[PDB]
């Protein structure tokens, strides 16, 4: 997210204001399961 | 004996875009959206 | 003047796979020499005959 | 086609108990 | 492949107002299939 808001006016007098906003969020998830089964009966 | 193999691929892609500009004062707003759904299936059977 | 942007992404993958592999065999012999019986009844999986 | 996408059904019970009956199995097309 | 896209523009003067908008969408699908089946039998009877 990025937001900007600023004011700049002349009147003598002059006034200026600027506000800067930046925000980032990131999420990752990984899950792994491996099952390997062997049965060997000989007679 | 029978040996059986099946392969299958599925793809979907979707995009949406909108932008608007007004002047009076002056304002703009815009949005973009992109999409994909995708599936692969592979299935096999062998008898002896 | 003022500006705003928001950006969002979400992506998901799920995968799975399985194998079942069953092999069975029961060679049976009557008569002949016990050594030939045991040697032949023993299942050569490459040559079940 | 991968015809076994449309799986074969189980066989009929045999048409007669003896002396060469027949049985059949259609697909679930 | 499917695409639908529109662009609209308007300016009016009396006061001056204008609005312009552009909208576009793309849709694509691809599906690929393959299958293989083989079967065989042997009988041998010897006397």
């Amino acid at each position: 997210m990025a937001s900007k808001s600023g004011f700049s006016f002349g009147f003598e007098l002059g006034i200026s204001s600027q506000s800067d906003r930046g925000k980032h969020y990131i999420r990752r998830t990984k899950r792994f399961s491996h099952t390997k089964s062997v049965f060997l009966h000989a007679r | 004996f029978y040996n059986s193999t099946w392969s299958y691929v599925k793809h979907t892609s979707t995009e949406h875009t909108s932008s608007s500009r007004k002047r009076s004062f002056r304002s703009s707003s815009s949005s973009s959206r992109s999409y994909t759904s995708h599936t692969n299936e592979i299935h096999k059977g062998k008898s002896y | 003047s003022s500006h705003g942007c928001k950006e969002l992404e979400n992506a998901l993958k799920a995968a799975s796979g399985t194998q079942n592999n069953v092999l069975r065999g029961e060679p049976f012999i009557r008569g002949g020499g016990a050594g030939f019986i045991s040697g032949l009844s023993y299942l050569e999986l490459d040559n079940p005959a | 086609c991968f015809c076994d996408h449309y799986a074969w059904t189980q066989w009929t019970s045999c048409s007669k108990t003896c002396n060469s009956g027949t049985q059949s199995r259609h697909r679930q097309i | 492949e499917a695409k639908h896209c529109v662009r609209i523009e308007t300016k009016k003067r009396v006061a001056k107002k204008t609005k312009v908008e552009h909208r576009c969408t793309t849709n694509k699908l691809s599906e690929k299939h393959e299958g293989s089946f083989i079967q065989g039998a042997e009988k041998s009877i010897s006397l």
